[PDB]
């Protein structure tokens, strides 16, 4: 796992993306090399031991649509340290970047059904005066919580499933 | 899974343009301080050894060309450095001012001068790191190198080109045989060096002070590196030392340099090693700590004159050079079977081994003979020293181990009370004090009348009044030999007998 | 305006994170709010990108991270002057003492470079003590070095006490007390065994005890050598006094483990004998003053080759030893006259007649050490007509270096003694030559010079 | 073709194009300023990366220049040509005089004798030193060490074996210097030159001034060139100055190239690389090479790794010690450590083995009394044990003996002792004959005869 | 290009090899042409289980008054010798 390599890397492409206004198009550009990461042969070459400029230039090859700044470089450099495993994650390190920058949270919300529309939007407003961001909300539909919901905030949380109180409960006898 | 260095807005900088080579090789930026240690970026120009310039006026020394940076040591206080600050490269491998306008001044490590005496009159710079001559280039040493004590130009001769060792536990009279082998030169054309490593500031001042009192500073140049200064230059001080030497030697001059203490360069050197992550070896010292040191002393040699005039383009004509060097090592409790002190007696030709019981017992200098040894030997000496002096110092090897043997009587008596009582005032007349050196006459003479009889029945324990008398008759009426003997060095059975007579007529006079 | 941010805490090592400009230099403070307490980091290491690697002064838990840190521009910085005389501070220059503020008009950084090769006083002078043993037998260069290598019991604190009331008295100058890795109960009862003798008005405390976190330990040598500097500049002789060196050199070694570098030759850091040179080396005479120091050195396993005290007797200038049968003797101060030793007893350092008066009482004192065991086996009537006044003479040296001191009026009621170095000179030369062979050797117990000896033997 | 991408300082990183990359012993040069440097590839790395080390200083490179690929390894000259002459670890002639006229040039990495193919021989050789031949005698065509720490006489030593053996013998002569003094490489080459003896001796130096990767194979190119005397079917002499020089220049460099460290520092690869080495240089059916190698021990000890795994690859091992060499005793050769293969009653005879044998075993005897004569001194032993604490001091003087090259440390006048003197002495004090005589009368002198006549002179 | 045999190091074994040199590969090195071998085993194996064993009770003589009287060696038993060089 290299999260800890990943960040120098989704910072500078965060960093310069603002600096030329495109933090939009370099996400999709980051999403389609981490993509092409991912493949099986592709996979075999990111293994073997090819000269970083070689393989550097056999990764452009397979992504045409990148820009002279974006994949010419960025790849080349990811390249020259061995670092092109870690696409998948420098592309997440970016997304989470540009949320801080933009003032927003993806808040996750859990229940056992749907919930009415009243309810989702009151807990859109309230997250929003809890935390102090515009919240995009996403919900899940997990039959084990069987009432209640789930509000996960990052790593904040507020268990109100009545699953959670059933085995509080359990541990308060 | 680890960085290598790579941070984000040099990343940023690759993602601008990825060919930033476009931009000037002669240049980078420091990108992380440690204990003294440097990383650099950028610097494409670098070559392993040269001068970094820093802001302000200081210098680092590029140590490793790796695949994105370059690392090295700062030459100075290091702590006013800070990341993103821009260095320049100059074209230079490291290279010390030279030339004989340094003779009497006290200069830093990297030839800045730190007496008040203003700016250098160096006639270039030299190379600090540099190649000893060649196989084929040496010359036998031959000619010798008097220092004023009456035990080592016995024992422990030294040649002009030779490389003597004087090794000893604290406290035993090292840097004072040192400066007093410098005094001595005082006005003999050969010149003196001093570096001093690790040594704390107020003895290198008081030994500045007292070289000036006798009249020699103007004869020497002092090197300083005191225990206070970054690690680099107390690991750099002696090649800067040694530059200065060679200087002399290639010009067809003679020159002697005396390294203060090769047992803290080395230390600096381990310092400087294991925060570099080196895997370290015996007594945790790196592997090539013996390569540390033979570089070095390898570079004090006597030159044949062709290479002389190969040197000067032929400006120098027929003349030898010779830069003689005497390191000083300091061992922990008198043992000599340690790394770094047996590393160095692999080295240098001769060995002064000073003992800790001979000088609390008031001999001094406490020269222990048996394991000094000068392997040069004989050719070293003037003819009338060499022959007078033969073989005195095997005699004292097993007249000490015996005297420590037969410890419970004289027994055997056969002739052990004239063997060890000659034995016992040969090592009471070679005690000798400081400051007071013995030209090679009086030192001759003595020798005489008492390595063959003359002074084995009569244990007088009075010898400094005698001796004192003696040099004074002779220097009075008895003998304009004295510039004589001390002009030539021979040893005639003619001048045997003016010595035999004039040993007579002092002696009848007592 | 705060602007770095608390990236890691491993122990009491401190990573934070500053803009890529903004980086603090090498031995800069930062602090941190560390709940309601503010805490004081001093930088160790810069890293790449804009990251600084620092040691916490103080206790590094309750520490998250992203936590806020505020740069200061500048090293720790200490009040110094006379401000600070009577007080007991720590490392940050903060009374831990409860007698309210310093006010301090100057504050000091603790870091700096020592005096300048032209800088040094181009002479070399001794230190009157006042006290005999010291005095004769071992003297103290003006500017020097001096190890105390005794145990406990042996008075070593009012030796340090004595020392204290006459620089101040005799001579003009002050002192600073560096108790460093010590235990606590010993700098209580120091500072009131000190209250209690009116010597405290003259001496400045600082105190990094064994209960204190690494970094304090650390640079408590260096505040209180720094508050001696000040004293220094304003044209005095100054005594330094470091409880135990050996813990400065150790509290380096755990310092040096906890930033992670490889360990050297015995385990000791990599940079042990430059961290020691720095220190001892800002200890000089200077052409406007002086520091001389004091140092109390504790020797590992009774190992004079180990690494530490091997570099320690680098800078040494004298040695005193202190030994409890000289104790049991009831002979104060307890010096042991015979393994103490100092690099001054040059006949053209302190002159031929000292020399040799020292040299004939050493000579004494160790024949008289085996006539001892001679008797102790045969008798004294055994003994020649010759050993046997050598035996008479040597007891009546080994006691004419018994002293009243000014500070152990509590113990001895004696007025206590200042006595000149020359007045010793003589009274040892007549003793020793034969002449005072007419009193007995009770007349020189306790007593001052030696014209007081005579009158003792009088009244006696 | 290829450009540096690294310099740390001995070692060298070289990039290729990935069809081009050389091979693991291959040679490449660079111009380092205006001057030549070649560099001997140790390690082919992925990408095209290949490890080297500089055979010359490494000061000056920059990365980014361009090296030129050599298609061969390292060669020198060899054969009759390369006789009266000085080489480099790179075969360069090194004195003054013009190039070498070699016909044929061989690489110095080479493959060992076949098992089939050794020779064994018996035919002891006789040295004028009495201490070596009593208790550590060698054969035409074996190997003999010289184990000592430092100053203890390991070269004074080996110089006077050069002058007993390597003048009165008709083959040619091979010495390498590797890692030693130049001072003494300028002394033996003009004390070869004024013995008209040049003409027999090729030389080769990588004395202690060159940077690491001259000291690393300075030994194997002077091997080759014994390798190619041996091949035409003669018999040679190999001296080899100080052979542990030759895997410590292999520590210094082995951190660099990326191998975990070893026991105490040494490399992985401490045992293998001294095997390649020692295991070529050997006589064959076709002709013999009889070698005197020094082997330095650090700090004394002779358990550390290196003396420790050299031990194995000798015939005739003659160990010195500073404890003997402190009392004048010179050779200080310790006679309780000293062995060989030839000292055995089928090959040495009965009455030098039995002579051997109780020399050993009274000195052995005097080593046990040594601890309890420090203790209550030498008045407690029993009447029988003072006689063998005698007679062990009396063969410990004899033991030494008077040097022609010595002749300028001391003035005496050196001394050729034959076997059957040396033993018939030996024989004569074992055997209380000698008694009378007092301790002094054994010191430095040469036979027996002139032990009795010292005697009288006191 | 590097194929991978599914073998496993197995050597020469057999009557013949008595009295042979031979490398540790089974090459004969001595020089006295090939081997005589009675087929190959394995190099890496299992030794015989506990219940397989039996008890050591016949001698394996070395000669030396020193050893076989006071350090007996039997027929399947593991005896170290030790010592310096
Ligand atoms: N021949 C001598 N006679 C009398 N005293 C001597 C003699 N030589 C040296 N000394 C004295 O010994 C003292 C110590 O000598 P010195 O300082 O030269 O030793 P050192 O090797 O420099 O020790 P270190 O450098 O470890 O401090 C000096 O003060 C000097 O006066
Ligand atoms: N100068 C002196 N005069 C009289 N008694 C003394 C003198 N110095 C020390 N003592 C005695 O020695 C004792 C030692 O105790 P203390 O000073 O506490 O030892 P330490 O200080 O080493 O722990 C003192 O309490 C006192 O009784
Ligand atoms: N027979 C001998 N007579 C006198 N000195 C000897 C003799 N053998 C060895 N030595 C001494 O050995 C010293 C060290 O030189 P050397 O033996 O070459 O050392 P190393 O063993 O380190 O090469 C010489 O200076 C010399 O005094
Ligand atoms: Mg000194
Ligand atoms: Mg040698």
């Amino acid at each position: 796992e290299f999260i800890t390599v990943a960040r120098p890397y989704a910072k500078a492409a965060f960093d310069f993306a603002v600096e030329h206004q495109s933090v939009e198009r370099w996400q999709d550009m980051l999403a389609f090399a981490a993509e092409v990461t991912k493949n099986e042969q592709m996979a075999e070459l990111l293994s073997g031991a090819l000269a970083p400029e070689t393989l550097a230039e056999s990764f452009i090859a397979v992504a045409g649509e990148q820009l002279d700044e974006n994949g010419q470089n960025l790849i080349r450099v990811m390249a020259e340290n061995g670092r092109l495993n870690a696409l998948p994650d420098v592309l997440e390190q970016f997304i989470h970047l540009r949320a801080v920058s933009e003032a927003t949270a993806e808040v996750d919300v859990i229940s056992a059904a749907a919930l009415s529309e009243q309810q989702l939007a009151k807990i859109s407003a309230a997250m929003e005066k809890r935390l102090s961001r515009k919240v995009k909300l996403n919900a899940k539909i997990d039959k084990s919580v069987m009432a209640g919901v789930i509000i996960r905030a990052g790593d904040m949380v507020i268990d109100g499933s009545v699953r959670g109180r059933l085995e509080r409960l359990a541990d308060v006898l | 899974q680890l960085n290598s260095t790579e941070i984000s807005e040099l990343i940023k900088q690759r993602i601008a343009q990825f060919n930033v080579v476009s931009e000037a090789h002669n240049e980078g930026t420091i990108v992380s301080v440690s204990d003294g240690v440097i990383r650099i970026h950028g610097l494409a120009d670098c070559m392993q050894g040269e001068m970094i310039s820093l802001p302000g006026n200081r210098y680092a020394i590029a140590l490793n060309l790796e695949r994105d940076s370059v690392g090295a040591v700062v030459m100075g206080p290091y702590a006013d450095l800070a990341e993103g600050m821009k260095v320049k490269c100059t074209g230079r491998i490291l290279e010390v001012p030279v030339g004989r306008g340094l003779l009497g001044r006290v200069v830093n490590t990297l030839g800045a001068p730190i007496d008040g005496k203003g700016p250098l009159d160096h006639d270039g710079f030299s190379a600090v790191e540099a190649i000893a001559p060649g196989v084929i280039e040496r010359q036998s040493v031959d000619q010798p190198v008097q220092t004023g004590y009456k035990a080592v130009d016995s024992m422990i001769p030294i040649g002009r080109g030779q490389r003597e060792l004087i090794i000893g536990d604290r406290q035993t009279g090292k840097t004072a045989l040192a400066i007093d082998a410098i005094i001595n030169q005082r006005d003999s054309g050969i010149k003196c060096i001093y570096v001093a490593i690790g040594q704390k500031a107020s003895t290198i001042s008081n030994v500045v002070r007292k070289l000036e009192e006798h009249g020699a500073l103007a004869n020497t140049i002092v090197v300083v590196a005191t225990a206070s200064e970054s690690a680099a230059l107390q690991y750099l001080a002696p090649y800067a030392g040694c530059a200065m030497g060679e200087y002399f030697r290639d010009r067809g001059e003679d020159a002697l340099i005396i390294y203060d203490d090769l047992s803290k360069q080395a230390v600096a050197y381990r310092q400087i090693s294991l925060l570099l992550r080196r895997p370290p070896g015996r007594e945790a010292f790196p592997g090539d700590v013996f390569y540390l040191h033979s570089r070095l002393l390898e570079r004090a040699a006597r030159v044949n004159a062709e290479y002389v005039e190969a040197f000067t383009k032929g400006e120098v004509k027929g003349k030898t050079g010779s830069l003689t060097a005497l390191p000083i090592i300091e061992t922990q409790a008198g043992d000599v079977s340690a790394f770094v002190p047996t590393n160095v007696i692999s080295i240098t030709d001769g060995q002064i081994f000073l003992e800790t019981n001979l000088f609390n017992a008031g001999i001094r200098p406490a020269v222990n003979p048996g394991i000094s040894v000068s392997r040069v030997g004989g050719a070293a000496q003037t003819k009338i020293m060499k022959k007078l002096s033969g073989g005195i110092r095997t005699a004292l090897a097993q007249y000490r181990e015996l005297a420590a043997f037969s410890q419970f009587a004289s027994d055997l008596d056969d002739a052990t009370r004239k063997q060890l009582d000659h034995g016992q005032k040969v090592t009471e007349l070679l005690k000798q004090k400081q400051y007071a050196p013995m030209s090679v006459a009086q030192q001759s003479l003595v020798l005489f009348a008492a390595e063959r009889g003359y002074l084995a029945d009569v244990e007088l324990s009075k010898i400094g009044s005698f001796e004192a008398a003696l040099l004074a008759y002779v220097d009075r009426d008895h003998a304009p030999l004295m510039q004589e003997i001390n002009q030539t060095g021979g040893y005639n059975d003619e001048i045997e007998g003016k010595l035999k007579g004039i040993l007579d007529s002092f002696k009848a006079t007592q | 305006m705060a602007t770095g941010k608390i990236v890691q805490v491993i122990g009491a090592v401190v990573d934070v994170e500053f803009p890529q400009d903004a980086v603090p230099r090498v031995y800069d403070a930062l602090e941190v709010q560390n709940g309601n307490e503010r805490l004081v980091l001093e930088v160790q290491q810069q890293l790449g990108g804009g990251i600084v690697r620092t040691i916490a002064m103080g206790s590094s838990d309750g520490l998250r991270r992203g936590l806020d840190v505020k740069d200061l521009e500048h090293p720790i910085e200490v009040p110094v002057g006379k401000a600070t005389l009577g007080r007991i501070m720590n490392v940050l220059g903060e009374p831990v003492d409860m007698k309210g503020e310093i006010g301090e008009e100057e504050r000091w950084a603790i870091h700096r470079a020592a005096p300048s090769y032209e800088e040094l006083s181009n002479s070399q002078e001794l230190l009157e003590t006042g006290i005999k043993v010291i005095d004769l037998m071992a003297p103290f260069a003006k500017g020097g070095k001096v190890g105390l290598f005794g145990g406990a019991g042996v008075g070593k604190t009012v030796n340090m006490m004595e020392l204290i009331r006459n620089i101040a008295i005799e001579h003009s100058g002050y002192s600073v007390f560096a108790g460093v890795g010590e235990r606590t109960r010993e700098g209580n009862d120091f500072y009131h065994e000190m209250t209690d003798s009116n010597v405290i008005d003259k001496v400045s405390l600082v105190y990094g005890q064994m209960n204190e976190p690494p970094g304090n330990r650390l640079r408590v040598a260096l505040t209180g050598l720094t508050m001696a500097e000040k004293f220094r500049d304003e044209g005095r002789d100054v005594l330094l006094f470091v409880d135990n060196i050996y813990r400065y050199t150790l509290a380096g070694t755990e310092v040096s483990a906890l930033l992670g570098r490889m360990p050297s030759a015995v385990g000791y850091q990599p940079t042990l004998a430059e961290e020691m040179g720095v220190l001892q080396e800002r200890i000089t005479s200077t052409k406007t003053g002086s520091i001389t120091s004091v140092q109390a050195v504790y020797v590992p396993a009774d190992d004079l080759t180990d690494p530490s005290p091997a570099t320690t007797f680098a800078h040494l200038d004298a040695t005193v030893v202190l030994s409890r049968q000289i104790a049991s003797l009831g002979i104060y101060p307890a010096v042991d006259p015979l393994d103490s030793t100092s690099r001054q007893l040059d006949p053209l350092v302190v002159g031929q007649e000292h020399y040799d008066t020292a040299r004939g009482v050493q000579s004494i004192l160790q024949r008289y050490q085996e006539l001892k065991d001679i008797i102790a086996i045969l008798g004294m009537d055994e003994l020649s007509e010759e050993d046997k006044l050598v035996v008479a003479r040597a007891r009546k040296i080994q006691r004419f270096l018994s002293q009243p001191f000014f500070v152990a009026e509590v113990f001895t009621g004696s007025p206590g003694k200042y006595v000149s170095l020359k007045d010793t000179i003589r009274g040892f030369k007549g003793i020793m030559e034969g002449e005072y062979d007419h009193l007995p050797e009770q007349a020189f117990y306790m007593v001052g010079s030696i014209e007081e000896a005579v009158e003792k033997a009088k009244k006696l």
